[PDB]
């Protein structure tokens, strides 16, 4: 079964409900509210595409190597991913992304931390 | 970080082994407050 | 499990490996070569996304198709080419019938114009 | 619609009822040429 997810900027993504369901909130909307175009006003297309990619890879579910490479994005995209994971309530995504930022903090001085994150 | 809600910062800090929080606390105003979060100790 | 498909224009699509069950071309590339990122030089991201959308909907195998194919004529033409390239028989079949239905009941004049 | 090789064009035309090929034959020379194809009858 599949549903359409609509980003804040209007891109429509046809998604397997088995993939979409890792978002606890979308899961309830699709299964219970039965929402045709599931609107997601706070996630843009670029980030939604990445969230869907992650969900697609993790649909069958230390940072796994695949996630480390997936998260090798710029800092801004990483923070947007954290936000989107939070917004959509995708725990696994939230975890790996927060872990990734945590690793940028480990073994560094407060001074080095200020620098990398501004 | 201009936008992550404090609850999300705690999520990041929760991944650090305790001694590590000393580093976080020495970064800035917010970090020092959250590093002292009941939920971490 | 997911694998990466790479459109002709460089966009990566993380797709359920089950799509292989629908695209013989992707299946060959996956199984017979490896190709972690499976390159599809004959399909652009826009059409690839639509193809993936049609496969996703049809993974469990029509009115849904009629709605899905109720799109731009050049897009319809690109879908036929992509179904052929990717060897997704069911997509190819419904897209050619869709085109035939635009021919049916019309005179050579309209036909020339509509597909003009 | 010329970027489709003849094979795909015949795929489309083969969906039509025979008499309907009279319409496709007057559309274009390629169509005229393909509509009489030995395999459509």
């Amino acid at each position: 079964p599949s549903i359409k997810l609509q980003s804040s900027d209007g891109e429509i993504f046809e998604v397997d409900v088995e993939i979409a369901k890792q978002s606890v909130t979308i899961k309830t909307m699709l299964e219970d509210l039965g929402m045709d175009p599931v609107p997601l006003p706070n996630v843009n297309a670029a980030i939604l595409k990445k969230v869907i990619q992650w969900c697609t890879h993790h649909k069958d579910d230390d940072i796994p190597v695949w996630d480390q490479e997936f998260l090798k994005v710029d800092q801004g995209t990483l923070f947007e991913l954290i936000l989107a994971a939070n917004y959509l309530d995708i725990k696994g995504l939230l975890d790996v992304t927060c872990k990734t930022v945590a690793n940028m903090i480990k073994g560094k001085t407060p001074e080095e931390i200020r620098k990398t994150f501004n | 970080w201009d936008s992550l809600p404090d609850e999300l910062l705690l999520g990041i800090f929760s991944c650090l082994c305790l001694p590590e929080l000393l580093k976080v606390s020495g970064v800035c105003k917010r970090w020092y407050r959250l590093a002292s979060d009941e939920s971490l100790w």
